[PDB]
């Protein structure tokens, strides 16, 4: 319907795509680095989610330049996506309040 | 790189008795240990994954346990076909590494 | 009141299986876990597994051969442990314990002594032990009761239905010819016996028997 | 009163419910996994809060598939709830400013 | 799995003297250690929880201390009723595990 709802939907789909690609790319970037732990896909996908939500427990993280670059993309995609949802909620509340005031 | 120590190198048991193989990691690796069986002139065969997960087609007398730095592969009632070399392998940190192996004698 | 109730004993033939029970009382929460612990004679405590009744999920010790299967009946507030295809290595006392989800075992059951044997159940013969006519007495007198020819373990011996506890020793049983034998002794002021009655109560759970034997001076 | 205030209230109640259920479910999912630490309820509730707020100290975290799925729900519930409150505050400020401008 | 070491296995003390039982964990477990007392032919009984927390109904001469890997259960002025086996148990990581126990002799 409205632009904000559409944008929020698209952002969520975009995020899921970034989570999957980031998981795949993180493993590709980290294998070959002695000591790295972000090296199998199941846990890499878990890592991508706790990174996108900015929780970052510290159980897993990248040690290489390219793994870190991948991490930044996931971080920004998560922060932006969740932020966009907040903006969509605000727009919805603002429209409803204008109606309620009879504006 | 993670060092996996398997000791003793040879384990002697009487038929039908329970036996346990030891694998110790140089640092804590959760449950990221896997076990393989290799008979004379054969290729390695996966027995247990992630320390204790059973694999389809592997006899039920095979089980694994442990977490952290100490792991164990156990065989309930060992039999002739169990005669082979057993290796542990870790996948917690790069690169993957193998233990030196333990031979089972009956 | 007793929070966890477990039967006293179970005799099992090698290769067979048995179902142990643990009835719970007191406060019951959705966060409660019932644990089972094994203790072989003379050995320490070994964790077997746990079950959360509110959900029915059970976990088991991976370091030992899996001989148990845990279940729970929410209506009768009873947890069960099925031990299958047992060997003499499975003979031991099995305890159930309750944990409130915070890591420690606040309360324990009395434990069920499981004996894996081919022998048959035999209730004990209870004989009195009164001093001879030549026995000289001092400030105290010692009496007792002989419990022999029973199987399997254990037996619980009390004096005067438990009211008499001080000055009591019950010796460890000895096995001979597939039968156990033990004695219990009690010491009371010489002035109180036989004026005040002294009786030994012997319970043998495996045969669902409990007999009493009054100790009277020899005629 | 207004929709945003109501929504914020509901979100807070929903979050508390997710925190409690998540704590219970995390323990259920993690016991049985050698090495897991999210296995007693008091600390699991603490874990749920630092997860919902995205602080994630790393003192506690799930190691199993289902514990991680539970974690994602708690994360999303927290981020969404706090975000909804921000949107409600924005709506309140926007309405007051329109009045102040005489609009 | 966390290994709990209790040494010595037997502790001999004179009546009225203070005594201390040792429990060492194979890895750091904060204060997630609990102590139980088990008399001859009896069921285990909780004495101290979370390393030093007292339990209702337990004599005041019983106390616990420690954190990390080393823990201690102490008894001020030991008496006859204290004769028993003492076990420590951890709840920091799954699965819960018990120490081998220490016997008190007077
Ligand atoms: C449930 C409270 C248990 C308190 C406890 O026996 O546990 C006490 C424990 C400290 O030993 O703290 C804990 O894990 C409790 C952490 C509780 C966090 C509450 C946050 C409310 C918002
Ligand atoms: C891909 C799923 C693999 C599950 C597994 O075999 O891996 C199982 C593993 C636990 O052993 O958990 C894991 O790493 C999986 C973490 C998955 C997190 C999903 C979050 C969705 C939002
Ligand atoms: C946007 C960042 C892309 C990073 C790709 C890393 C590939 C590493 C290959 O070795
Ligand atoms: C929405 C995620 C629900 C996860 C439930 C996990 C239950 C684990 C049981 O073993």
């Amino acid at each position: 319907s409205a632009l904000h709802w559409r944008a929020a939907g698209a952002a969520t789909v975009l995020l899921v795509i970034v989570l999957l690609a980031g998981s795949y790319l993180a493993v590709l970037a980290e294998r070959g680095a002695p000591g790295a732990q972000l090296i199998t896909y199941p846990r890499a996908l878990w890592w991508s989610v706790e990174t996108a939500t900015t929780v970052g427990y510290g159980d897993l993280y990248p040690v290489t330049l390219w793994g870190r670059c991948v991490a930044v993309v996931v971080m920004v995609a998560g922060i932006t996506s969740f932020g966009l949802v907040t903006a969509a909620l605000a727009t919805w509340f603002v429209g409803r309040e204008q109606e309620r005031r009879g504006h | 790189d993670i060092l996996l120590t398997q000791s003793p190198a040879i384990l002697s048991v009487s038929p039908g008795e329970r036996v346990s193989f030891s694998c110790r990691a140089s640092q804590s690796i959760g449950t990221d240990i896997h076990w393989y069986q290799q008979r004379t002139n054969g290729s390695p065969r996966l027995l247990i994954k992630y320390a204790s997960e059973s694999i389809s087609g592997i006899p039920s007398r095979f089980s694994g346990s442990g977490s952290g730095t100490d792991f164990t592969l156990s065989i309930n009632s060992v039999e002739s076909e169990d005669i082979a070399n057993y290796y542990c392998q870790q996948s917690n940190r790069w690169p993957f590494t193998f233990g030196s192996g333990t031979k089972l004698e009956i | 009141q007793v929070q966890l109730q477990q039967p006293g004993a179970e005799l099992v033939k090698p290769g067979a299986s048995v179902k142990l029970s643990c009835k719970a009382s007191g406060y019951t929460f959705t966060s409660d876990w019932i644990h089972w612990v094994k203790q072989r004679p003379g050995h320490g405590l070994e964790w077997i597994g746990e079950i959360i009744p509110s959900y029915g999920r059970a976990n088991y010790n991976e370091k030992i051969q899996k001989k148990a299967t845990l279940t729970a009946d929410k209506s009768s507030s009873t947890a069960f442990m099925q031990l299958s295809s047992l060997t003499s290595e499975d003979s031991a006392v099995y305890y159930c314990a309750r944990e409130r989800g915070d890591g420690y075992f606040a309360v324990w059951g009395a434990g069920t002594t499981v004996t894996v044997s081919s022998a048959k159940t035999t209730p004990p013969s209870v004989y009195p032990l009164a001093p001879g006519s030549a026995a000289q007495t001092n400030s105290m007198v010692t009496l007792g009761c002989l419990v022999k020819g029973y199987f399997p373990e254990p037996v619980t011996v009390t004096w005067n239905s438990g009211s008499l506890s001080s000055g009591v020793h019950t010796f460890p049983a000895v096995l001979q010819s597939d039968l156990y034998t033990l004695s219990s002794s009690v010491t009371v002021p010489s002035s109180s016996w036989p004026s005040e009655t002294v009786t030994c109560n012997v319970a043998h759970p495996a045969s669902s028997t409990k007999v009493d034997k009054k100790i009277v001076p020899r005629d």
